[PDB]
RNA sequence: CGCAAUGAAGGUGAAGGCCGGCGCGCUCGCCGGCCGAGGUGGGAUCCCGAGGCCUCUCCAGUCCGCCGAGGGCGCACCACC
RNA sequence: UAUCCGGUAAAGCGAAUGAUUAGAGGUCUUGGGGCCGAAACGAUCUCAACCUAUUCUCAAACUUUAAAUGGGUAAGAAGCCCGGCUCGCUGGCGUGAGCCGGGCGUGGAAUGGAGUGCCUAGUGGGCCACUUUUGGUAAGCAGAACUGGCGCUGCGGGAUGAACCGAACGCCGGGUUAAGGCGCCCGAUGCCGACGCUCAUCAGACCCCAGAAAAGGUGUUGGUUGAUAUAGACAGCAGGACGGUGGCCAUGGAAGUCGGAAUCCGCUAAGGAGUGUGUAACAACUCACCUGCCGAAUCAACUAGCCCUGAAAAUGGAUGGCGCU
RNA sequence: GAAACCUCCCGUGGAGCAGAAGGGCAAAAGCUCGCUUGAUCUUGAUUUUCAGUACGAAUACAGACCGUGAAAGCGGGGCCU
RNA sequence: CGUUCAUAGCGACGUCGCUUUUUGAUCCUUCGAUGUCGGCUCUUCCUAUCAUUGUGAAGCAGAAUUCACCAAGCGUUGGAU
RNA sequence: GUCUACGGCCAUACCACCCUGAACGCGCCCGAUCUCGUCUGAUCUCGGAAGCUAAGCAGGGUCGGGCCUGGUUAGUACUUGGAUGGGAGACCGCCUGGGAAUACCGGGUGCUGUAGGCUU
């Protein structure tokens, strides 16, 4: 039966990465969670205070709180059946921004775009994603040279 | 052999009211057919709550009846409640209202028709009204019952404030290891 | 050369049955709706969808059907889902009610919308009910091995056909 | 008579037989675990929202007119 | 791969063209095969080994049966192999004497089953090129090539047992 | 038993709003009038309803529906303040 | 489709940590032992550790790298975009939050009716298989992971059988299949089935499965690689096998011959400073190069198929049986 | 003198940080000084074990009263487990 | 090693097996009981052959012999503790 | 072209040695009355401005090390899913999709924000 420790078996996780120890560079700090940001815990070992648990790491979740130096972040933790929806009071340096949500963003901005013009032009576009369709029909020149013929080789033993 | 659960295959709703009264299964009758022949979805849910229980159907008070109907705009109109119309003693005053009730207490009764109030019975309701027109379909408060009180996350469940069973309330019913802090811990 | 277009649809036969099966692959096949074996869909085929086809490969056998499969399905096994109730296409006047806001007004359009997988193929297609074919006459070759190894599972892209007449 | 100690196997399964159903979100959650510092001052901008009304209604008012203005400069 | 008799395949294809490489090679091979569905699968098999190129990344442009040109001429095979042992994997120069590449192939396939009890999945054929009289290694193929050929076909043992399966004559072996 | 709780107890015990005036409107204290169980989101259901859709003719034209875009009062119940 | 998380497989050790082989190079250091030195970083070796490039081989409790499978989020009306009010928070002005009031609709594929609350029994001995996996020589042993079984469950196949394969059962007719089969037992090959392989005085004969290995075999069949030979070979028989030379080390005797460093020339047609026999040691015998005869292929070394040796148990016996070439 | 003290050079930490090991750490989290008692008083929220009960241990705040620093700040015990 | 000579007989360092007449592992069966050691008595099987029949081997001259093959037909005893 | 002050990302920015630096800067530099601090005006603090780019600093250089980025290694190693595939086992081959890492060989060797100079 294992140790219940709440840092056992991060010995990796919680482990700044080869040449990117020492002081953590201030961009980290310095740039804004409000409320409602999307936000993925990432645990870091050179700041200790405010360490999320070794479960969230990896995990997203949205701010709820932010104080003065740390984010409140509820993030959903299943539990053997049932998914719990918790939150947790990181400190910034184990935070980043998710982008994940920026990609929609963009693409909800750039139909807006799209459906205010088109508007007084009349044709109607396709503001739906579609999945990569079979990739149609063409024609491939054997621009003179013809084919190159492939034979599998012998086999032999090398070692 | 195919793969489906036939585990919630089956739905648990009622068809008919479980009583046995016959002036109730009369209505029903009456109300099944309406349900069925008109298109208005107010027999439908009339129809429904004939079905329930005392429980589901709960006393919808003289005074919720009266603020439901001071409500703006639904006025020159007919309250229905499946249920029974009870008396407030804490209310004065009383509209002259129109009312379908299964039951309305004698008090209530007296103070609505002394108001210049109307009472219709269902069977009444129906030839008034078949289709439900002009009609404000009021409930009582389901959660009423003090046995939800007990109902949720359990006592001694942190940030539950469940009643807890308990044979008299006093200075030694509970209210020792696990409620004061003083006493081991606290939820 | 002429490289011709890769197909847009593909009928799916469930080829295997419905004990001891894995929990992803069995969701996939009742998201093709190939619960019974040897129900049968029509599938449109992209990125995502020839995935999920991917994902359950040892327990169907599909490929390109032919014009002729998707008139021989339909009509000698088109049954629509109205109401909820699998009810044999015995008329348009069924599939028309049903599909008719599409411009599918008879088992005509049906069948241009199946096989040109038109903008409503996702209407018409659900419409169906899954097709309950038979057994394969004449047999399988192999249940449990694919088909470029010998078996019957698997893409066999043109040959989906000749499986078709001989259990439709 | 030694047991078996601790497992897993059937477990699952017996999750997913009622789905692992995700924790219901809603709109509106509430303000519960919020530094309070924040929170005397939310509730009482809340206190005096009636304050500063009538400035508020003419205001719509004002947008209104202006807005049927607009439109029957349109139409 | 299994069987049944094989047709050659042409089978040419590419990796599908990008950006970097606007016009990419193309690359044909000759895959025996019972059909072309397995034929394209055993030409993606063949190139994925020689070419960084698998079946997602290319696009397979003309697979095409091939006819034998002279169906009708009886000619002398020779067969390069590439089989499995239990043991280490191998090389062989086998020579069949057949009408056809396919049936020459189709005939390796079998010997090679029974001979060294190789099952399909194991051999790569390499080359199959048709050869003279001469360029003939094997004996069991040599002893075929000659203008007076001249033999009797000696104990002449009956099928038809089951018709009469029961009669009066003892049979005849003797022509 | 129920219709009131909460405190170990001495005990205490479920209303608020608005308007006008008077005290310095001091987001505090006192005097007159009006409303009277707050509000957000969702809510079966009712309510209003542009507008069709025809009538054996060209228009007029009350009656009856059918649908109804759009907009409202919103039970119960839930979440939030 | 975007976007984060990871330190297992692999890989690496001319990158850290630890392990570890070899020689090159280095008075690095210095030594301990030498030999030639009185002694001398003098000359010459040496072994110690250290170092300069290289090099061999490793890691559950090492790692610069780094998969596959895998875990989060996101993919819109609870969303966007305007206008204005509230704050005792924050502040050069501004933030940030909370309120009102308008303005805009399908926002990846596939499927499916959802939500929600109360009472609640039995259970809390498990076992089995794929794959992964710890202890153990191993176990029908013990212990985890993952899915699926059996338990709760019949049916076709596997002769027999919890668990293998196929498939999951209302009561019946017709059809068709699966996995398995089709000499007879026993439904079906009573095909003019196709091509090979293999004879066993222990033949062989189908997932789980109920049985064999190393190592052998001109048994037979295929390969692979090398030869050889008309300058007529290859075997089969017949003729010589010497001298410089008791060569040198070794004496205990080795003039070819217990052993070992050597190891070339002459005559040459050609014979090794010698394969053996044997001798105290010789001798004597025996083992190339070439012919004479005969008359086309010959021969070597590997390799993998079947077959065989390897292969011993107790009541009489089991490819299921009969049998089968 | 191989080891005392001084001085110059190189030194990515190969040292040290009470203790096991792992992580973390260089104008520090090490060492040496100066001043100190945030190891003080008080509400709730949260995490970790989890049944998502307790205990312990921890995280973010908030209100007091202080410490220290030119200050920004940091500090309500021990860099983290 | 056997004067000489790897293999008549042997056989190191290594290696591959069979066996269940040793002992361990293990705990599947039996705790509403399967009588728990030895000896006597009696039958039957196995061969991994001591003798006997037929044979190959030798470091078999004879005699004595060990090594191996077919082989379990027939035997394998009397006593002291 | 380039610098200084405060920077962001933190080696394409590090290290070694070599060369070149106009103007403005940045420095070294000259002093200890006062501020401040040392065993020591070396550092630290302070007041300067005679010299000089020697050094720091910048820019460049090196078949340089290092780092960064491509190729190769290799569809190799590994691997999801499949079979009444093989094999006495150990292990291996196929199907279905995913797919690395050295050695070896190329190329690259800081970009840039705000505020202020100089080259008028
Ligand atoms: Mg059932
Ligand atoms: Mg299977
Ligand atoms: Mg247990
Ligand atoms: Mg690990
Ligand atoms: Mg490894
Ligand atoms: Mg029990
Ligand atoms: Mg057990
Ligand atoms: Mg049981
Ligand atoms: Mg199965
Ligand atoms: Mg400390
Ligand atoms: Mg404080
Ligand atoms: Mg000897
Ligand atoms: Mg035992
Ligand atoms: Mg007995
Ligand atoms: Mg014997
Ligand atoms: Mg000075
Ligand atoms: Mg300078
Ligand atoms: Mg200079
Ligand atoms: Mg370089």
């Amino acid at each position: 039966t294992n140790t219940k420790g709440k840092r056992r078996g991060t010995r990796y996780m919680f482990s700044r990465p080869f040449r990117k120890h020492g002081v953590v560079p201030l961009a980290t700090y310095m740039r804004i969670y409000k409320k409602g940001d999307i936000v993925d815990i990432k645990g870091m070992g050179t700041v200790q205070k405010g360490m999320p648990h070794k479960c969230y790491h990896g995990k997203t979740g949205r701010v709820y709180n932010v104080t003065q130096h740390a984010v409140g972040i509820v993030v959903n933790k299943q539990v053997k059946g049932k998914i719990l929806a918790k939150r947790i009071n990181v400190r910034i340096e184990h935070i980043k921004h998710s982008k994940s949500r920026d990609s929609f963003l963009k693409r909800v901005k750039e139909n807006d775009q799209k459906k205010k013009e088109a508007k007084e032009k009349g044709t109607w576009v396709q503001l739906k994603r579609q999945p990569a369709p079979p990739r149609e029909a063409h024609f491939v020149r054997t621009n003179g040279k013809e084919p190159e013929l492939l034979e599998p080789i012998p086999y032999e033993f090398m070692a | 052999g195919v793969d489906i659960r036939h585990n919630k295959d089956r739905k648990v709703r009622r068809k008919e009211p479980k009583s046995q009264d016959i002036y109730l299964r009369l209505l029903v009758k009456l109300y099944r057919f309406l349900a069925r022949r008109t298109n208005s979805t107010f027999n439908q849910v009339v129809l429904k709550r004939l079905f329930m229980s005392r429980t589901n159907r709960p006393p919808l008070s003289l005074s919720r009846m009266i603020r439901k109907m001071k409500l703006p705009g639904r006025e020159g109109k007919t309250a229905v409640v499946v249920g029974t119309i009870t008396d407030d003693v804490r209310v004065q005053e009383v509209p002259k209202l129109k009312v379908c009730a299964l039951r309305v207490s004698s008090r209530a009764r007296s103070r609505i028709l002394k108001a210049g109030g109307k009472i219709l019975t269902f069977d009444q309701l129906a030839l008034d009204s078949p289709k439900g027109c002009g009609t404000v379909l009021l409930s009582g408060p389901r959660k009423g019952r003090e046995v939800y009180r007990h109902f949720g996350k359990a006592p001694g469940t942190p940030h539950s404030h469940t009643k807890p069973y308990v044979r008299s309330k006093g200075r030694k019913f509970e209210r020792a290891r696990g409620r004061r802090a003083s006493r081991g811990y606290k939820n | 050369f002429y490289v011709p277009a890769e197909p847009k649809l593909a009928f799916v036969i469930r080829i295997r049955g419905i004990n001891g099966v894995s929990p992803k692959v069995r969701k996939v096949l009742q998201l093709l709706r190939l619960r019974q074996i040897f129900n049968g869909t029509f599938v449109k085929l992209n990125k995502a969808s020839i995935n999920m086809l991917r994902i359950v490969e040892p327990y169907i056998a599909w490929g390109y059907p032919n014009l002729k499969s998707v008139n021989e399905l339909i009509y000698k096994r088109g049954y629509g889902k109205i109401n909820k109730k699998r009810i044999a296409l015995t008329d348009n006047a069924l599939i028309a009610r049903s599909l008719g806001k599409y411009g599918i007004i008879c088992m005509e359009d049906l069948i241009h919308e199946i096989y040109t997988v038109g903008k409503r193929f996702k209407e018409a297609n659900n419409f169906l009910w899954p097709f309950k074919l038979s057994s394969p006459r004449g047999g399988m070759k192999k249940k449990t091995t694919h088909f470029v190894e010998g078996e019957d599972a698997g893409n066999r892209e043109d040959q989906i056909n000749r499986l078709i007449r001989r259990m439709n | 008579a030694k047991s078996k100690n601790h497992t897993t196997h059937n477990q699952s399964r017996k999750w997913h037989r009622n789905g692992i159903k995700k924790p219901r979100s809603q709109r509106y959650e509430s303000l519960k675990g919020v530094d309070p510092k924040f929170l005397r001052n939310m509730r009482f901008a809340k206190k005096h929202n009636k304050k500063g009304l009538k400035k508020m209604q003419a205001n719509n008012a004002k947008a209104m007119a202006a807005r049927a203005e607009a439109i029957k400069a349109l139409v | 791969k299994a069987s049944g008799t094989l047709r050659e395949y042409k089978v040419v294809g590419r990796c599908l063209p990008t950006p970097k490489c606007r016009t990419p090679p193309l690359y044909r091979m000759r895959i025996f095969a019972p059909n072309h569905v397995v034929a394209k699968s055993r030409f993606w098999y063949f190139v994925s080994q020689l070419k960084k190129m698998k079946k997602s990344s290319g696009e397979i442009v003309y697979c095409g049966q091939v006819f034998e040109k002279s169906p009708l001429r009886v000619k002398n095979f020779g067969i390069w192999l590439r089989y499995d042992s239990r043991s280490g994997t191998h090389n062989m120069y086998r020579e069949y004497r057949d009408l056809t590449t396919a049936g020459a192939v189709t005939q390796c396939y079998r010997d090679m089953g029974a001979r060294h009890r190789a099952r399909a999945h194991s051999i790569q054929i390499m080359k199959v090129e048709e050869i003279a009289a001469s360029k003939c290694r094997r004996p069991a193929v040599k002893q075929f090539h000659d203008s007076k050929i001249k033999f009797p076909l000696p104990h002449r043992v009956l099928r038809r047992q089951h018709k009469p399966r029961f009669t009066t004559k003892r049979p005849n072996t003797f022509f």
